[PDB]
């Protein structure tokens, strides 16, 4: 075999195998093999060369090829390619072959000052101040203090009905007590007819679904007068033990929103840190690596008839293909990034840590835990999707050590 | 489900009008615009590309293709891997986009959804986390596609 590189266009390279003289006939002979172990003519096992290409006519060449270019993969294997190699030209001649395959190895990246970006945080102690306040304010609320009323209902107090419904006939269905709180002018259904109403009031309203009429009878049965509990020492108590101080119940509730925080913002700042790499990122890609995927991308939407939407929102079909052109490219830069940088840092994960995010999709996906191992252990595709993002979020993690956070006090 | 509501007074789009219809709390409207129209707003600040195709492609991205409903054939309890197509999908995003904004931290709510459809522009966030995640466990609970309806 010989290999020589014709082209190269940046991570775009084409290769050229040529082979012929004997190994042409090396091949010649596994292809004769494995085609003896195959269909049979009107001619077991003893079957020569001649036979063959004077009957199954031209099909013989394709499957002799087959065994040739075998002959390459073992030449790329130790090369990380963004594409399966694709052959361009292929053929053989009786003497000498010659195969043409593009190889397109992973663009080369320039990354640029992870201090130069800038991600967006909210002043933590400003906004759990505003949580708290909020929480307490719920928490009232819900241990709303009322007594007994003989006024009518107007708003702001709770009235608390028992809603009946009939058939169009009379056949009572359902029977069911709801309660209101009077929201200050309110347009909300049932409620605003309850309001201005007094203990023992009934107001019918009468429905056709379908052609069947349905009457709904609404009871007022009481009438409480809210008023919310002062925020002291004794809201703490109303809120079950552990806590006899109010300042120990804001600290559990900050402590509980903290806890959300580190969480969800945590969470964006990753995000945006990777909305943003392409602007510090810098690749050297072929044009038609690119163009490729593409394609392979615009083609993979018409299988689900999702181009057609799609494409029919913008100007013409040839500016989508051109936003879908860097939108790729940006991607990929990223993906890169990442990917390298995990290398340069050592950063892996390993088998067993690759379960631990695995435990955490179980409730989500509504599975049992060991199900995901299961199918993790068992599978190399959600095994790998899943290991990557893993990966991800942990080269994200890193970097935004680097990145100027920038600090942003609530609006709400 | 969806039908053809007419679109908001600004943008001639039938898609904002059914987002700005999502975000709607109880039948308070001409809130919600101030809302949708202003995480517009935001969007083109931290993009300076128009926001009405931004959120197009955003949704877009979000539009799930399958999902999984419950089932009961005899016993109870039996997971149904079904594909999603039509005004379901379209809806679905949407339902999620405005619905994963409002379950979070931060302080407002134009804030928050400006949050999500640049990140789902982005393919990412909470939004899209649904999209794939059912869209995982649909080659999960493969082998009860027969019990499909």
């Amino acid at each position: 075999m010989e290999v020589k590189e014709l082209e190269r266009d940046k991570n775009r390279v084409v290769l050229e195998y040529v082979f012929g003289a004997e190994e042409i006939a090396q091949a010649e002979d596994k292809a004769v093999r494995y085609l003896n172990q195959r269909v049979e003519i009107p001619g077991k096992g003893r079957i020569p060369k001649n036979v063959l290409k004077m009957k199954l006519g031209e099909e013989f060449q394709e499957y002799t090829l087959d065994f040739l270019m075998d002959l390459i993969p073992d030449t790329l294997k130790d090369r990380k390619l963004i594409l399966s190699p694709i052959v361009t030209e292929r053929e053989l001649k009786d003497v000498t072959a010659r195969v043409v395959v593009e190889v397109h190895e992973e663009p080369e990246v320039r990354i640029g000052d992870i201090s130069k970006i800038e991600v967006e945080k909210v002043d933590e102690e400003k906004v759990l101040e505003k949580y708290v306040e909020r929480r307490i304010e719920d928490l009232r609320e819900s241990h709303a203090l009322l007594e007994p009323k003989e006024g009518p209902a107007e708003a702001g107090d709770l009235v608390r009905v028992n809603m009946e419904v009939y058939n169009e006939e009379g056949k009572k269905l359902t029977s069911r007590e709801y309660e209101y709180v009077i929201s200050e002018d309110e347009d909300r259904p049932f409620v605003k007819d309850l309001v201005g109403k007094k203990k023992g009031d009934v107001v019918e309203i009468e429905r056709e679904y379908e052609g069947k009429k349905y009457t709904y009878k609404l009871e007022v049965e009481e009438v409480y007068k809210r008023t919310l509990p002062e925020i002291g020492d004794e809201l703490a108590k109303s809120v079950n033990n552990e806590f006899e101080t109010l300042e120990q119940l804001k600290e559990s509730l900050k402590k509980e929103g903290k806890e959300i925080y580190d969480v969800e913002m945590k969470e964006s700042m990753r995000e945006q840190l990777l909305e943003k790499l392409p602007e510090i990122v810098e690749i050297e890609i072929s044009d038609r690596t690119l163009e490729i995927l593409v394609n392979e991308a615009i083609n993979r939407l018409k299988r689900e008839g999702r181009y057609e939407q799609i494409v029919s929102s913008y100007e013409s079909e040839e500016k989508f293909r051109e936003e879908l052109k860097e939108r790729i490219l940006d991607d990929i830069k990223r993906d890169r990034v990442i990917e390298v940088l995990a290398q340069e840092k050592g950063i892996s994960v390993n088998d067993e840590e690759l379960e631990k995010e695995a435990e955490e999709l179980a409730p989500f996906w509504g599975i049992s835990p060991d199900r995901a191992k299961s199918l993790v252990k068992a599978r190399q595709d959600l095994r790998e999707e899943l290991r990557w993002a893993i990966l991800k979020r942990k080269v994200l993690d890193l970097l935004l050590q680097e990145v100027k956070v920038k600090v942003v006090e609530p609006k709400g | 489900m969806g039908r053809q509501i007419p679109p908001d007074p600004v943008f001639g789009d039938v898609l904002v009008a059914k987002l700005i219809n999502r975000v709607m709390w109880d039948g308070k409207k001409t809130i919600a615009q101030k809302i949708v129209y202003g995480a517009f707003d935001i969007i083109r600040e931290k993009t300076k590309k128009d926001p009405l195709e931004v959120f197009r492609q955003a949704v877009e991205n979000v539009k799930p293709v399958l999902e999984v409903r419950p089932r009961r054939v005899g016993g109870a309890t039996y997971q149904v891997p079904i594909e999603v197509q039509e005004p379901r999908r379209t809806s679905l995003a949407l339902r999620w986009i405005v619905e994963a904004a409002r379950a979070k931290k931060g302080r407002p709510m134009k804030e928050k959804l400006a949050e999500e459809i640049i990140a789902a522009y982005n393919n990412t966030g909470t939004a899209i986390k649904k999209k794939e995640d059912t869209h995982r466990m649909a080659e999960a609970n493969r082998a009860f596609a027969h019990y499909r309806w």
